């Protein structure tokens, strides 16, 4: 339920990471978008890459999955300055073991000791019992695979859903009967536009009669329902006698 | 009503492999035929013409006890000059 | 697509020993030859030593000849730093690093531009 | 707060079943003169859903006590409810239904509607009670002891003040489609009116979207809250209740299949047909049609599956001679090498 | 998965009572349609009676007034109460349902003293 | 009359298809992702579309024939049966041919 | 922004016992787990128990068998009971909240126990 | 969501204006309102018109304002006349959906009206 | 940032290599013969453009 300008949002810095997987980020602020989720955490440098669809590694595995058909784009600031400390800032947990691993946004928090061996640990450390969640020794002075790095992933859905958050694109009039390019909460296309007299469910927003073409709208603007038609074409043919019998 | 024809299998198979509907041995007679397995259809000696082909000679019909039942195609009424 | 990744680094005890490994992905590591660098803190890269593409050429430095040892897995994509009897001298970053021959003659003892630098692990000996 | 209640002595209860009930819209587009195939979770065609009496008369003498116990919830719930005197009023979700976690609840106060989500303490027995007197003006004086306690809760709703009641067969049905996917909790819904009946009718109706709630919240239980015509404290036996809980509800749990649903001109869905009911529902299924002309049609393949997966290589040996070398008594020196060979 | 399958026959005394329980395990519901039928020594196969998914009950006419069909939806069978049994009952009761496909039973023997 | 209008339908139902990209649809991915990966999906694209229009093409071609066959015997039919009095046994109709 | 309010450290002899305490004043949405991590100087973080309000136990092998926890289910506040306590176990306790959304620590409790 | 809402504008007083809750298709209702509120106050009925076509209105709107009903386009037209600063305002359409014996009308929906003479 | 077919400061506002690009780029570092003591401002970096 926002009008958003991610246009502003990438000169900040000219931060490092703008890894938009299905979609460009240029001709990001032009489509829009269903609904947006904002994930945060701190990660490590040589990490960074585990934080992709169809990426290996023990935070992909363990910590935290992404789905192979991913939408959405990952950012990251350097945050040495900020979550590093002289002394080692431990706050950030870990999970380097789990029984299973994990589904694309699965945050399933379990803080049982896993049982390395076959006696049951029975939540008590000792011999082949040891904690998934470790602790995170991030330093200024740490190398920069080993020092902290704040991520966002931004998650978005393209469902044929009434979308709430769209970029600062200006509506103009509305024209009728003339073959326009038509953009309509993200729908593109190219047709003529008519006054159709078709009832539409209150909850019904396109309709497809043939199951891949969407023959009618229904306009945000103005709840007139509008019926699309093909922008017509046809092959041409000539008519000839032989060339020098005439032109 | 209606039968089913698992093509080119023998009956000592059908109940248990697959994982919706099931069979049930006393479903039918689950006629053994050529082709495959039949079920839903009793078996009559006589001979019709062929309302629905099934294959290896024999076809399948409606009657009024299953109400499907499967015979042997008759080529016709016979003759003597 | 072209890493180099530094794995094994650590904080050890003089005397002690450390295995280094150099991990490349996305490339063939076989047809590059490789050498070690390291940046202490106040200091200057200087080489640590250099394996050719096949392996049979090696390089040291005297700083640390007789004490490193060099080898490298073309099968695998990795190239191996052996450290034994270590100094609070060799307390730096260490990079590993490809590049072809520079020259004629198979050695490569002569230092020359280096193409792809890794992250680095930092290697701490202090007791 | 809340009042302890009698026991709910675990009674059997009858049955029924939706024949050919349950069916909703399952998207946002317009389709004329169609038939589809959706792959959508939906009410199995003829399945037996578990129905509640509000009033369960142990004994015709007015041994009335409510019928309303904890049931789990996969996947969504389909609620039908047939009364005519509003006895039904809400319904709470959970997981715990207590403090411990979080919860959700959908209550009627009289008159109004209330949304609410935020870990409440549900009692054991949360109800709601309406009793009225003939002497001074007392015409359904309630009693709210849904739950005990409710803190930091997001959602709020509320709405205008308007429902009448009695305070004659026409028992009017409300239909439901509690689903909680995605965050979110679709609540497909519709009423229609029915008169001369005794339990649910066979009959076809398609339903409609009433309103998504955004939630996001773990839910593994659910509950109902009946409007309790009687008080605990001076519980009537006979005709305190309202005819003896003949008004009642039925519960199913819905399940993930393919449907064929039939749009007309005017786009009302009018026909359905589960593909995995029958043979003919698959051959009309395969066929994209609802009548199919006599003949022999090929639907789907069929093939056996392994059992279980079994490796062997071969052991074939003999033990092997490792007791003479670990378990030895003496030991060789370290110059006269002891190597006993392995094979 | 017998299915159908009948039990409640046997020896009684004129006018008397019995019960019998065909049962199946398959969903009493779904069946749409199931009969009774019943074969007298030395005579063919004649119905009983029959129920339908939606209720209807028909009976011959040596059926009505003397015993009646239901079935209790708690535990999948149907019921038809034996009452006041005659010599001329003699025979060997079936109960048949019909999904998709047709079902059949063994059926049960009656027999009346008199 | 109706396997012709089958195959069509097909057809455009084999235009619902990603055929192994992300999307089914050409604009949402002309107005999501720049040119460099923008060719990598329409190259998918294009070939799947392509082979599908290729094989009803050839089923076209096939059909055509076995029309051809049928429109040759039909008029042989008309030259010889309706023209004239055939002799042929069973070509025009059972029994004796008259007319 | 959930504040944890630590409080009950200071200064005992060899043997001796105290009872720290942590609240959690924030939201608390959804089901919660409630952990003590101890840090010393010169060294990383070790948990002492990360409880959950259910289940599941979570006690170390370094204090087995001395340390107990006790929770407040009315004020969704755990109390770290303490005795016999051993000089190497001496370090500072820092209250952790994991939360369904994200995790939380406290500003530390000073434990100094020598003889 | 189901219903859109929109149509209105600013004025100067002593005009009239022509608000409506705009149709979202065929819906059931029996009760169709409009409703005002204004900051610092609470908010109140403007109008209501039931199914049969009784009529019921505030004190302040009698001889001013006028509902009426467009079956053909479903849409539910309010004509003011009349108009005094004190009708500035945000304007809702709350439903009569029933829903559990009525209840969940969608007058989330609000167009703003202000009246000044600036 | 010089690659064809990868977006960034200089790939965009400095150096803009064309999808069909047939060439190779060389590249060397220069720390003693182009970085300074004091600073080598005297290469240019172009940052904004329309
Ligand atoms: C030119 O036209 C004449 C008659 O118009 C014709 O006889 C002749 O064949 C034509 N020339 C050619 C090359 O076809
Ligand atoms: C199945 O039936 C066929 C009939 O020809 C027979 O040859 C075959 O042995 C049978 N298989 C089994 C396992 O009984
Ligand atoms: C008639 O069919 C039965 C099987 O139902 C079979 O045993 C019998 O041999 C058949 N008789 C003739 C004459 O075919
Ligand atoms: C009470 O109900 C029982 C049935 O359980 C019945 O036998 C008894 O006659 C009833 N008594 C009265 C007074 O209604
Ligand atoms: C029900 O409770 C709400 C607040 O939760 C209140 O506004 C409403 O007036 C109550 N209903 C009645 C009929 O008083
Ligand atoms: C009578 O009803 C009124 C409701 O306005 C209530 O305030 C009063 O207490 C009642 N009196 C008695 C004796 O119940
Ligand atoms: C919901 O809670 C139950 C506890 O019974 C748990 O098993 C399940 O995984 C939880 N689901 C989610 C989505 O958190
Ligand atoms: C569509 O529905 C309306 C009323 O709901 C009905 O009058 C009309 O006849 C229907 N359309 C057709 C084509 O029958
Ligand atoms: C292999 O089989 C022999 C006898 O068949 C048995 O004595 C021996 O223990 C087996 N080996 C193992 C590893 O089980
Ligand atoms: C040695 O012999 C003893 C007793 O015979 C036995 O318990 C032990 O397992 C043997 N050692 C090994 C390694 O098996
Ligand atoms: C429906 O009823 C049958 C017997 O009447 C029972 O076995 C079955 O479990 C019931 N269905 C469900 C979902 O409980
Ligand atoms: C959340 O609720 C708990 C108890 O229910 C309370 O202690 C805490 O202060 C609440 N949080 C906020 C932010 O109000």
């Amino acid at each position: 339920n926002c009008v958003a300008d991610y246009s502003v949002l990438y000169n900040s810095a000219s931060f490092s990471t703008f890894k938009c997987y299905g979609v460009s980020p240029t001709k990001l602020n032009d489509l829009c978008f269903t609904n947006v989720y904002a994930d945060s955490f701190v990660i490590r440098g040589d990490e960074v890459r585990q934080i992709a669809p169809g990426q290996t590694g023990k935070i992909a595995d363990y910590n935290y999955k992404l789905p192979d058909d991913f939408t959405g784009c990952v950012i990251a600031w350097n945050s040495n300055n900020l979550d590093s400390k002289v002394g080692g800032n431990y706050n950030y947990l870990y999970r380097l073991f789990r029984k299973s691993n994990l589904k694309p946004f699965e945050r399933d928090i379990s803080t049982e000791i896993y049982q390395a061996g076959s006696t049951p640990c029975n939540g008590v450390e000792g011999f082949n019992c040891y904690f998934p969640l470790q602790s995170y020794g991030f330093q200024p002075t740490n190398g920069v695979g080993y020092q902290p790095y704040r991520v966002v992933v931004l998650s978005f859905e393209l469902l044929h859903a009434p979308a709430t958050v769209c970029g600062p694109k200006k509506s103009t009039n509305l024209v009728k009967n003339k073959c326009v390019n038509f953009n309509f909460n993200g729908l593109t296309g190219t047709g003529v536009l008519t006054e159709s007299n078709k009832k539409f469910l209150p909850f019904q927003q396109f309709g497809r009669d043939i199951a891949d073409t969407t023959d009618a709208v229904r306009d945000p603007q103005t709840l007139e329902i509008l019926d699309i038609t093909p922008c017509s074409f046809g092959g041409v043919s000539v008519i000839t006698p032989g060339t020098n019998t005439s032109n | 009503q209606v039968a089913v024809l698992y093509q080119g299998v023998n009956c000592t198979e059908v109940p248990v492999a697959i994982h919706t509907w099931r069979v049930y041995s006393t479903g039918s007679n689950v006629f053994q035929t050529r082709a495959g397995c039949l079920i839903g259809a009793e078996h009559v000696n006589n001979s019709y013409e062929c309302d629905i082909p099934i294959g290896a000679g024999i076809c399948a019909s409606y009657q009024t006890s299953q109400s499907i039942i499967a015979y042997t195609m008759s080529l016709g009424a016979e003759n003597s000059v | 697509q072209v890493q180099l990744q530094e794995s094994g680094g650590g904080l050890v005890q003089p005397g002690g020993s450390l295995r280094l490994s150099c991990a490349a992905s996305g490339f063939t590591l076989d047809y590059y030859a490789i050498g070690w660098f390291r940046q202490a803190p106040g200091k200057e890269r200087e080489g640590v030593s250099c394996i050719s593409s096949s392996g049979g050429r090696t390089n040291y430095a005297d700083s640390v000849k007789g004490r490193f040892t060099i080898s490298r897995d073309n099968t695998k994509n990795t190239v191996y730093l052996q450290m034994n009897s270590l100094k609070p001298e060799d307390t730096a970053v260490y990079y590993c690093a490809a590049w072809e021959a520079s020259r004629w003659y198979c050695p490569l003892q002569f230092s020359a531009d280096f193409s792809s630098w890794g992250q680095g692990t930092q290697v701490t000996v202090s007791s | 707060q809340c009042v302890n209640l009698t026991t709910r002595t675990q009674l059997p209860p009858a049955y029924t079943n939706s024949f050919t009930r349950g069916v909703y819209y399952p998207d946002k587009v317009f389709r004329s003169s169609v038939l589809h195939s959706t792959q959508d979770l939906f009410l199995p065609f003829f399945s037996n859903v578990t129905w509640f009496h509000a009033i369960h008369v142990s004994g015709t003498n007015g041994t009335k006590r409510f019928d309303n116990p904890v049931l789990p919830f996969n996947d969504g719930v389909y609620f039908a409810s047939t009364e005519k005197s509003n006895i039904i009023r809400g319904w709470i979700f959970g997981t715990t239904l207590d403090s411990k976690t979080q919860s959700l609840l959908i209550v009627n106060n009289a008159t109004n509607v209330v949304i609410k989500v935020c870990e409440f303490q549900f009692c054991n027995d949360p109800f709601l009670g309406v009793y009225y007197h003939k002497n001074n003006k007392s015409w359904m004086e309630s009693e709210f002891r849904v739950y005990s306690s409710a803190n930091n809760c997001t959602f709020e709703y509320v709405s205008q003040p308007f429902l009448m009641d009695l305070e004659g067969n026409f028992k009017n049905l409300r239909e439901f489609v509690f689903k909680n996917i995605d965050g979110y909790f679709k609540i497909y819904s519709k009423h229609t009116p029915i008169n001369l009946v005794r339990d649910l009718p066979q009959g076809f109706s398609a339903l409609e979207p009433l309103v998504d709630l955004p939630i996001g919240i773990n839910i593994t239980r659910f509950q109902t809250l009946l409007a309790l015509h009687r008080s605990y404290l001076t519980p009537g036996d006979s005709s305190s209740g309202w005819t003896a809980g003949a008004a009642a509800y039925y519960v199913g749990y819905l399940q993930p299949r393919t449907f064929l649903l039939k749009y007309n001109e005017n786009g009302t869905i009018t026909d359905a047909v589960d593909c995995a009911l029958d043979p003919l529902s698959e051959t009309k299924c395969t066929l994209k049609s609802f009548t199919v002309e006599k003949g022999i049609y090929q639907t789907s393949n069929f093939r056996v599956q392994p059992t279980e997966s079994i490796v062997r290589f071969p052991n074939i040996t003999n033990l092997c001679p490792f007791g003479e070398v670990f378990n030895a008594t003496r030991f060789a020196s370290v110059y006269a090498w002891n190597r006993k060979r392995i094979s | 998965q017998v299915q159908l399958q009948e039990s409640g026959g046997g020896l009684v005394q004129a006018g008397g009572s019995l019960r019998l329980s065909c049962a199946a395990s398959e969903s009493i519901f779904r069946m749409e349609l199931m009969e009774w039928y019943h074969q007298a020594p030395g005579k063919q196969r004649e119905l009983v009676a029959t129920i339908n998914r939606c209720g209807s009950t028909n009976y011959s006419d040596s059926v009505k007034g003397r015993f009646i069909i239901s079935s209790d939806n708690a535990k999948n069978s149907v019921y038809l109460q034996m009452n006041s049994l005659k010599d001329e009952d003699t025979a060997v009761y079936s109960c048949h349902a019909r999904t998709w496909t047709s079902y059949w039973g063994r059926g049960t023997q009656v027999t009346v003293s008199s | 009359v109706n396997q012709n209008a089958q195959a069509l339908n097909t057809l455009v139902k084999q235009l619902s298809s990603n055929f192994g990209a992300i999307s089914s649809v050409l604009n949402d991915i002309l107005s999501r992702l720049d040119p460099p990966e923008a060719e990598v999906q329409i190259d998918r694209l294009i070939t799947g579309r392509l082979q599908s229009l290729q094989t009803y093409v050839t089923q076209q071609l096939i059909r055509a024939a076995e029309i051809r066959a049928s429109a040759n015997l039909a008029a042989t039919k008309m030259s010889e049966c309706v023209l004239g009095q055939s002799k042929r046994v069973d070509f025009c109709g059972k029994g004796y041919h008259l007319m | 922004q959930v504040q944890l309010q630590e409080s009950g450290g200071g200064l005992v002899q060899a043997g001796g016992s105290l009872r720290l305490s942590c609240a959690a004043s924030g939201s608390i949405f959804s089901p919660n787990t409630m952990g003590w991590f101890r840090q010393a100087l010169g060294k990383q973080r070790e948990m002492v128990a990360v409880i959950s309000s259910i289940a599941s136990t979570q006690y170390a092998n370094f204090v087995k068998g001395r340390f107990t926890i006790t929770r407040d289910n009315t004020k969704n506040t755990v109390h770290l009971q303490m005795n016999s306590l051993i000089p190497e176990d001496t370090a500072v306790y820092y209250c952790y909240a994991v939360d369904k959304s994200q995790d939380y620590w406290g500003q530390g409790t000073q434990v100094t126990v020598s003889s | 969501v189901q219903l859109q809402e929109s149509g209105g504008g600013l004025v100067q007083p002593g005009g009239s204006l022509r608000l409506s809750c705009v149709a979202s298709g065929s819906v059931t209702f029996n009760s169709m309102g409009w409703y005002r509120q204004a900051p610092g106050k609470q908010r109140e009925l403007v109008a209501q018109i039931t199914a049969g076509g009784d009529t019921h209105y505030a004190d302040s709107v009698k001889g001013r304002f006028t509902i009426s009903e467009h079956r053909g386009k479903n849409a539910v037209y309010l004509e003011m006349h009349s108009l005094k600063p004190e009708d500035t305002a945000v304007y809702y359409c709350h439903l009569q959906v029933p829903f559990l014996g009525g209840g969940y009308d969608y007058w989330g929906q609000g167009t703003q009206v202000t009246v000044s003479s600036g």
